[PDB]
């Protein structure tokens, strides 16, 4: 549908007879990409406009299964165990660069991928409707035992079935990437064609799936991984066995299952799908309790396990991976809301896919036209189905019938607040409403947001202004999304020059005197500064770090800002930005008079920015705080400011970076791009005229070199090494 | 394999495979008798230990019925076995110490080799080949009721005089000369011409054992004991065998016999979580009420024997009342004794029934081994004067039995309670390390078997273990591997000599499946193509060639546990439309693309090694249909990269014979 | 052989194979009884003649032979004459220092069975000697201390010597008590 | 008995920094509790000590604990201090959290009093409005700290860099005699 792109020069080799395709991605960087183009290599793409796919080649042969832990980068590589989990962290996504944590099994064929790490979080959504949220309960979080956790920290490694034999897979690497691994076979022998459903609720795993559906018995091998001062002390506890119904029906014999997913409810779902030969009936088992109805003997222990049939369909099925990579349990009665709570897509390979809803498979949409596992919440698929070497397909996110414009924004608010809770990255720009939707939306969010905060709002400003500003950036409201970046960029500096304060003793925090500087006077700064403080404001001689390259973005923007006042007549709203706000206006007045205790301190200030102002930093000043007087509290805004600025000095240059980020417009259609050949529709240095460096571009719009040849200010580095303002997907663009 | 694996099927599958490998090997008759009578005599030595003997014996003996009905078709007017088979028997007398050492195995078998060797004289003439068998004799200068092959030999005629007799109050001593002595049986059934034959009536027996109603005691206790030998040694030669009896109690038509015990009850497969409540009919209606009163009596006078298939509900109804509702708690043992007893024989089918059961539940209190281990328990000495006149030998092969079956269980559980308390246990197993890589048939299997020649007879039940434990797909890319790292080309040789052999069974599947899938990989890569560099590279491809020509026949080649598990469905991904009819067409287009040009050096080579070794008499392939076949266009661009284009010269005897006559005179 | 030599070079060493044959004695199962040539292998390989013998029998090392010389007493000597000359300026740590590493994880993994009914028997009483003639024979063994660190490696996997670790600490000692003050305490 | 429990916040704040408090507060890590630094083994001797890490909120999508130090044998520890990755609210109330449970782990345990030390090192003067969210205690900075001062008499030492911010005098709230204030830019004491 959205979306769809294609291989450019690589075919399917004919006469090779096939191969197996599988991938999954729980978190953002949705591509693992297995696939028979013409041992194959493993691809990878974050589907925030990544359209050129860098795929790195596979250590291993045929890469069965794959299945991403978590939100970091770590791989999975399985299919005879060689060339394992690899985080990436060395300049970018761009380059995966396999690392050595790889167990070993002889000729093995592992068919999972697993251990789950930390507690899951409980979706109280039916009962929340926004009113009472306070994001306590909107979204709980439920208490949930960790997997063999040390004294703490849960450890986690990659617990996994082999199919060659039944036995085990091992080597959790705790701090020091020791191996530790293990091997112990299930009673002896087995043959499998498993998958794994992963965690009960305290520290176990269960799993079976053997030969197949006519004769059917799957021993559910109950292992605990309390391990042992390094020797893994995995047990083989049988639990009770169940077949497919499929057998005692006795109008059909072929069920013959292949896929089988169990997903992660092990205490209720079993998800066992038959393979039959034209049809493939599927059917979803409970793992319910139960006591032995010990009766009928004569007239004169509940502690027993069952599995007992929940519901069937009599129809062709292919492929199908998971449910909902979280949803609520009994007593929801949210029945307008049809969005993706407890549903499952599942694949045709002849004609096209279906949507089921769990716990009931009767039906859902059928929504015409592999691997198909879902991106989030959002009903988003992923079209591998194979009619050739097809790539993704998507479809609608919001899975509404009826349309209902206040609930649509509901569901809205509630995917981005989860987003902004559990911290994962936002898909849901493709199931927003028309612009009609747009605004009032997140006005209605940031509302909510900053009400009932009542402390969070301090530490998660710097999310919700890129979630405002990406909300925004879907249509004509550019305006409004560049400024949210330009806010974002000017706080995260204000916020990370004061800590640099390597300062002498004071009576309490002497760095908040600068953001108490706010009762002072308007014109003449060296009035301002020997009312606050002059001496403590010297942390390092080597000022020449910063001043030059960095505090000359603060010395262009203030122009850029007063030189925008003016020109209101411009065919936009606030021109470039408007900045009406007071509180910025504020931070932005601080930073001019720590800029100007820095140039009293050291003579490498921001520049006049050409020369010749009889002091450009006192007239720059006056009229910042001649703006700043009527936006502080609940006043009218601008007389003799208007003609002032009208008044340019030899000194004005203009041209600034303003950094911006593309947008992917595929609004309501169909979308048809390529494997490559892109489809048309920040400031430390950075940006020489011809790109000559590293240039290690981000997810928007950072585009920073990687080592920044400097000395001494790497605080910026380190802040930016790590995710960023919802572009932490960093990535390698050659020049 | 043929003798291990297998004892029916005597058609001409081995027949035909035989012939196959003569033609497309060096085919001397003295060497191929030689080789034939090698394999015969190398088992009944190392392999068996108890009651296998019994069946090579029977082996060794049906295979002259094989060589004799090999010289009526395969020979004919060129050295008609009066000669070869001699110069082989000499060829084989020469090798004494073998002959020497299969006599001390059986510790009676010189003079029954002589016996043997005068039985062979079906097909030799008797005028001087004796004396050479006298010499042979004289060359044993040093050299106890009877040798069991002599046994064997006498008892082949028993077979015809099996029962002979339907008629009430059979001959009860025609079951105590068996039940008692060896089991003859089993050789008249790997004689190829009793087993369906002796099956069929034998359980027709059974079926008819319905007896109406009858009032005399004594004639019921005979009508008990007759059904129960009767179940019992049907269900013990389904244990020893299994496919074959039951195959051949439904062969053809519609019948109604006791098929509850022999397709749902104990097999090498569960069938046991979707086992209790369709296949397993637990009606309580007139069937509960009659066994409860049984069980609580504790009275065989009124004959009526169905409630055989029933006594799974009576288990149900006791294990639960005994461990869960607690008013019962030490009667089900005495109940037990009501049953497991004399008069009855119905045990094994709710012993099988309930470890059946058992596998499928939990059973984490293990209440239910408690009462399988007290009814398998020999403790019951008769104490009721129940009249059997087999209280010790049906009890033994109940017992034996029983332990033929729930090996698995006990395995998943704590030990074996030794019910069978025999002279050895069952030889064949699994014999797998509990935790060890599956990838060892590389370090310890084949990796001898290249030194070890003789297949190991041993070992290949190790191999279809491994097969079926793992997968085709990775077996035969693991096995290609360790060939392919030889550098010796007598060592490729044996390699491919004895993979052709071991890759029997499963001819068909195994030879689509390496063939379409290795190939290609091996032809289509950058690092394939340097591991067939090699003069590996041209055993491999005498193989591949090998198996194409031995799955084009449209042999049965149904494996014993094989016919059930090869149940798959696929498309096989693209003369008529079958998988090896598609996997050829494949394999013959991927030829003909590899003779494209501008760059090959490995795969040149191979494809012309390939064609080279496929240029041989009595072939099948190059399929050849009158329209549009490419194997002939892909022959004249071969010939352009002289016998090799008379091969596929004159075919259809079509003007497509004229194109390659052309390019051949050029 | 090279991609362009097919069948010939392979064809023409098959052919000569039996030249080599007539030169090979039989499987060499063990000659060497005494403890006052033959077999003395000079790195895991003895033969001399340049043709293509059979199976590596006599390419392999010959790892069973010197097992069973070297569990024998009073056989260093012997191990010495046969590859040995002056080891204290010509022996820089070959494969010996292995096969020892291998001989003392063989010696433990014996003693792992109760040690002949925790030591009742003789099995002991033969571990105490042929270890006490390793350390005899131990002059250059710390000498690369990889060497040690592989015995460690080695029973690392197994875990089966809780019972004879008493054993690996007295021979330990035996070694380090008298070399003590010569090696530096870091190797 | 040298029963410590290191806490670095530090790693995200101020990268550099870290190496200029390290060359002179290296010397109480170890050479206080041991000998100095060598290559030896560990046991339950007690000389056992631990170190968590932490980093800011912005940098941690899932992952927010990384205490990795069960034992260390006295030498490992400075061995991977060096090898730990360098990346406003640090989320320092659940980077003590994690601290106290171990420290707990460590009483429950330890029976047969080894006067214990930690060093809460932030570089920033940062604060954690939630009180954990993530583990199985709950309480703000507040109740934290009185607890880790009074069922603990563990010396909360506080060991920033060169800067003095309101931190010190909010977080020298152990009314046991912890010596919580501290800040010694002299020479190295023992446990302050």
């Amino acid at each position: 549908l959205a979306y769809v792109c294609e291989w450019e020069k690589w075919a399917k080799s004919t006469y090779c007879p096939s191969l197996p395709l599988a991938c999954a991605w729980s978190c953002r960087n949705l591509i693992a990409f297995t696939t028979d183009l013409r041992t194959h290599m493993i691809h990878i793409l974050d589907t925030e406009h990544p359209w050129e796919v860098h795929s790195v080649s596979s250590g291993h042969s045929e890469a069965i299964t794959c299945l991403e832990w978590d939100q970091s980068g770590s791989r999975l590589l399985s299919a005879d165990a060689d060339g394992q989990i690899k985080c990436w962290s060395m300049a970018d996504h761009l380059a995966n660069s396999w690392e050595s944590s790889v167990g070993s099994q002889v000729e093995g064929d592992p068919i999972v991928a697993l251990s789950w790490l930390h507690n899951g979080v409980k979706l109280a959504l039916h009962v929340e409707k926004s009113g009472a949220s306070s994001f306590g309960e909107k979204f709980s979080r439920v208490k949930f035992s960790p997997s063999l956790t040390l004294f703490g920290k849960p450890m986690e490694g990659w617990i996994a079935v082999t199919v060659s034999g039944l036995v085990t897979v091992s080597l959790l690497k705790p701090s020091g990437q020791v191996l530790t691994s293990t091997e112990s076979l299930c009673r002896l022998r087995g043959r499998v064609a498993l998958a794994d459903i992963a965690f009960t609720g305290g520290g176990n795993i269960v799993v079976a799936a053997a030969d197949g559906s006519s004769a059917s018995p799957v021993k559910f091998y109950k292992v605990c991984v309390s391990v042992v001062s390094e020797k893994c002390r995995i047990d083989t506890e049988i639990l009770p066995s169940l077949f497919m119904r499929c057998t005692t029906d006795p109008n059909r014999k072929d069920r013959f299952p292949a896929i089988t997913h169990l997903k992660f409810l092990a205490r209720d779902m079993s998800e066992q799908v038959l393979l039959c030969a034209t049809s493939s009936l599927v059917e979803c088992w409970s793992l319910r309790k139960e006591g032995l109805p010990v009766n009928n003997i004569f007239q004169q222990q509940p502690m027993i396990l069952k599995w007992r049939i929940l519901s069937a369909t009599n129809d062709l099925d292919r492929v199908s991976a998971v449910a909902l990579p979280t949803n609520t349990d009994l007593k929801v009665a949210s029945d307008t809301q049809f969005y993706p709570g407890l549903g499952l897509a599942l694949a045709f390979q002849d004609g096209s896919v279906h949507m089921v809803h769990r716990l009931s498979l009767q039906t859902m949409a059928v929504f015409y036209s592999k691997a198909m596992q879902l991106s989030w919440t959002s009903l988003a698929l992923v079209g591998i189905d194979n009619h050739g070497k097809l790539s993704m397909l998507r479809i609608s996110p919001s899975l509404g019938h009826p349309l209902e414009p206040k609930l649509a924004l509901q569901h809205l608010l509630f995917l981005l607040e989860y987003c902004m809770v559990t911290g994962y990255d936002w898909w849901d720009i493709l199931l927003h409403v028309q612009p009609g939707m747009v605004q009032s939306l997140v006005e209605r969010l940031h509302e909510e947001y900053t009400r009932q905060k009542p402390a969070l709002q301090q530490v998660l400003s710097t999310r919700i202004l890129a979630m405002k500003a990406s909300l925004c950036k879907l249509s004509r409201v550019c305006d409004y999304h560049t400024k949210l970046f330009l806010m974002a960029i000017t706080s995260t500096l204000k916020s990370l020059l004061r800590p640099h304060f390597l300062n002498t003793p004071d009576k309490s925090p002497g760095d908040r005197l600068a953001e108490i500087c706010a009762k002072i006077t308007d014109v003449d700064i060296d009035k301002v500064m020997i009312n606050l403080k002059t001496e403590e404001f010297v942390l390092d001689m080597n000022t020449l770090q910063a001043l030059q390259q960095l505090l000359q973005w603060v010395g262009d923007f203030v122009l850029y800002l007063l030189v925008s006042l003016p020109n209101q007549g411009s065919p936009l709203r606030p021109g470039h930005s408007f900045l009406r706000d007071g509180t910025s206006l504020g931070m932005l007045r601080e930073l001019m008079v720590v800029i100007r205790i820095w140039g009293l301190l050291k003579p490498s200030c921001l520049p006049v920015y050409t020369a010749t102002s009889d002091d450009s930093m006192s007239l720059l000043f006056r009229l910042l705080t001649k703006l700043w007087i009527c936006c502080r509290d609940e006043g009218a805004a601008s007389p003799a400011s208007d003609g002032l600025v009208s008044r340019l000095q030899p000194k004005q240059p203009l041209r600034l970076r303003f950094g911006r980020a593309p947008t992917l417009p595929s609004s309501t259609s169909t979308l048809q791009l390529d494997g490559l050949t892109r489809a048309p529709g920040l400031h430390l240095g950075a940006y020489p005229t011809e790109e000559c460096k590293a240039c290690t571009r981000c997810g928007c719009v950072t585009m920073l070199k990687s080592p920044n040849k400097t000395t001494a200010v790497t605080q910026w580095e380190q802040r930016w090494i790590k995710n960023c303002l919802c572009g932490g997907l960093w990535r390698r663009v050659p020049l | 394999l043929e003798g291990t694996m297998n004892l029916t099927g005597e058609m001409q599958p081995l027949v035909e495979q035989l012939m196959m490998v003569k033609r497309m090997q060096h085919i001397p008759t003295p060497l191929f008798v030689l080789e034939i009578w090698k394999a015969c005599f190398v088992g009944l030595i190392e392999s068996p230990e108890g009651t296998q003997e019994l069946k090579w014996t029977a082996f060794t003996y049906l295979k002259i019925p094989q060589v004799l009905v090999k010289l009526k078709k395969y020979f004919h007017g060129e050295k008609d076995f009066t000669e070869d088979v001699n110069c082989a028997f000499e060829f084989l007398l020469k090798l004494t110490p073998l002959l020497d050492k299969a006599d001390q195995r059986c510790n009676c078998d010189c003079t029954n080799f002589l016996l043997q060797e005068c039985n062979k004289q079906g097909l030799l003439s008797e005028v001087n080949f004796a004396s050479l068998v006298g010499k042979r004799t004289a060359d044993r200068d040093p050299q106890i009721l009877r040798a069991e092959p002599t046994v064997t030999n006498i008892l082949k005629t028993m077979d015809a005089d099996h029962s002979k007799s339907p008629e009430g109050l059979l001959g009860v001593l025609g079951h105590m000369l068996s039940g008692k002595s060896l089991d003859l049986l089993l050789a008249a059934a790997a004689a190829t011409g009793k087993l369906k034959s002796f099956a069929r009536k034998f359980i027709n027996l059974n079926e008819f054992t319905t007896h109406g109603s009858g009032e005399s005691t004594k004639t019921a206790s005979v009508r008990a004991l007759l059904f129960d030998i009767s179940f019992l040694m049907l269900c013990h030669v389904a244990q020893t065998y299994g496919s074959e009896v039951i195959l051949s109690e439904s062969s053809s038509g519609e019948e109604v016999p006791f098929f509850e015990t022999w397709m749902q009850t104990c097999m090498p497969e569960e069938g046991k979580i979707l086992n209790p409540d369709h296949p397993c009919f637990r009606p309580d209606s007139t069937k509960v009420e009659s066994l409860v009163a049984l069980l609580n009596n504790s009275k065989l006078v009124q004959m009526k024997w169905h409630e055989a298939c029933l006594s799974i509900s009576a288990a149900i109804l006791e294990i639960l009342n005994a461990w869960e509702n607690g008013v019962l708690a030490f009667e089900s043992i005495q109940k037990i004794t009501d049953n497991i007893k004399g008069k009855v024989c119905s045990l094994a089918v709710c012993a099988v029934a309930w470890l059946v059961a058992h596998v499928r539940m939990l059973g984490l209190d293990e209440r239910e081994k408690s009462l399988q281990m007290i009814r398998q328990l020999a403790g019951p000495l008769y104490s009721e004067n129940t009249l059997q006149f087999y209280n010790e030998r049906v009890v033994i092969m109940n017992s034996i039995l029983e332990h033929m079956c729930a090996d698995v269980l006990q395995q998943t559980a704590t030990q074996i309670k030794f019910p069978s308390t025999g002279v050895d246990t069952m030889p064949y197993w699994n014999l797998l390390p509990p935790k060890r890589p599956i990838k060892e048939v590389l370090t310890d299997i084949f990796a001898k078997v290249l030194e070890k020649g003789w297949v190991d007879s041993r070992s290949i039940h190790i191999l279809d273990t491994l097969l079926h434990m793992g997968g085709v797909y990775w077996f035969c890319n693991n096995l290609i591997k360790e060939l392919l790292k030889e550098t010796r080309k007598e060592h490729t040789l044996r390699a491919v000599q004895l993979l052709y052999s071991i890759f029997c069974l499963d001819m068909q599947q195994v030879t689509l499946v390496l063939l379409g899938h290795i190939l290609p990989g091996l032809l289509t890569d950058s690092s394939k193509w340097h591991s067939l560099m090699d003069p590996p590279g041209t055993a491999l491809a005498k193989l591949a060639v090998w198996c194409a020509l031995s799955s084009y026949s449209s042999h049965k080649g149904q494996a014993s546990s094989r016919q059930k598990k090869r149940h798959r469905e696929d498309i096989e991904d693209y003369n008529m439309r079958d998988p090896l009819n598609r996997v050829l067409a494949n394999l013959f287009l991927l030829i003909s693309s590899i003779l494209g040009s501008r760059t090959a050096g490995p795969h040149t080579q191979f494809v012309q090694w390939f064609m080279e070794e496929c240029v041989g008499c009595l072939e099948q392939d190059s399929r050849g249909s009158i329209l549009q076949f490419m194997p002939f266009t892909t022959v004249s661009e071969l010939v352009k990269v002289s016998p090799k284009v008379v091969l596929a010269i004159t075919d259809l005897s079509l003007p497509l014979g004229r194109q390659v006559a052309a390019k051949a005179i050029a | 052989p090279h991609w362009l030599l097919g069948n010939l070079v392979s064809d023409f060493v098959d052919t000569f194979r039996p030249t080599a044959r007539i030169n090979s004695i039989c499987g060499r199962c063990s000659l060497l009884p005494v403890v006052n040539w033959k077999l003395d292998p000079a790195t895991l390989r003895f033969p001399l003649k340049g043709l293509l013998p059979y199976d590596k029998d006599l390419f392999e090392p010959q790892t069973a032979l010197l097992r069973y010389v070297l569990e024998q007493p009073y056989s260093r000597d012997m191990v010495c004459n046969m590859l040995g000359l002056n080891k204290q300026h010509k022996q820089r740590c070959p494969v010996l220092e292995d096969q020892l590493v291998d001989l003392v994880v063989y010696a433990m993994e014996r003693s792992e069975t109760e040690e002949k009914f925790d030591d009742g028997g003789t099995s002991q009483l033969l571990w105490q000697h042929l270890s006490s003639q390793l350390i005899f024979f131990v002059l250059f063994q710390f000498a690369s201390f990889p060497h040690m660190v592989l015995s460690l490696h080695q029973k690392l996997a197994g875990r089966g010597l809780i019972k004879g670790r008493d054993h690996l600490m007295w021979v330990l000692l035996q070694f380090i008590s008298g070399s003590i003050q010569k090696n530096a305490l870091a190797d | 008995v040298a029963d410590v429990v290191f806490v670095i916040e530090g790693t995200a704040n101020l990268g550099p920094y870290f190496e200029e408090l390290r060359k002179h507060y290296l010397l109480p890590a170890i050479e206080y509790f041991n000998g100095g630094p060598p290559d030896f083994g560990g046991d339950y001797g007690g000389t056992q000590y631990s170190l968590v890490v932490f980093n800011t909120v912005d940098c941690a999508p899932e992952s927010y604990v990384q205490c990795h130090a069960p034992t260390s044998s006295a030498y490992e520890f400075v061995t991977w201090l060096d090898g730990i990755k360098f990346m406003s609210c640090s989320l320092i109330a659940e980077g003590l959290s994690t601290a106290l449970q171990l420290f707990d782990d460590f009483k429950k345990m330890r029976e047969q009093q080894t006067h214990r030390v930690c060093l809460l090192i932030c570089n920033s003067p940062p604060y954690l409005l939630p009180a954990v969210e993530s583990t199985t205690y709950s309480g703000c900075t507040t109740e934290s700290l009185v607890q880790k001062i009074g069922e603990r008499g563990i010396h909360f030492s506080i060991v920033s860099p060169r800067k003095l911010p309101a931190l010190r005098l909010l977080f020298e709230k152990a009314a046991p005699p912890a010596l919580l204030e501290p800040l010694q830019q002299p020479a190295d004491v023992s446990q302050d």
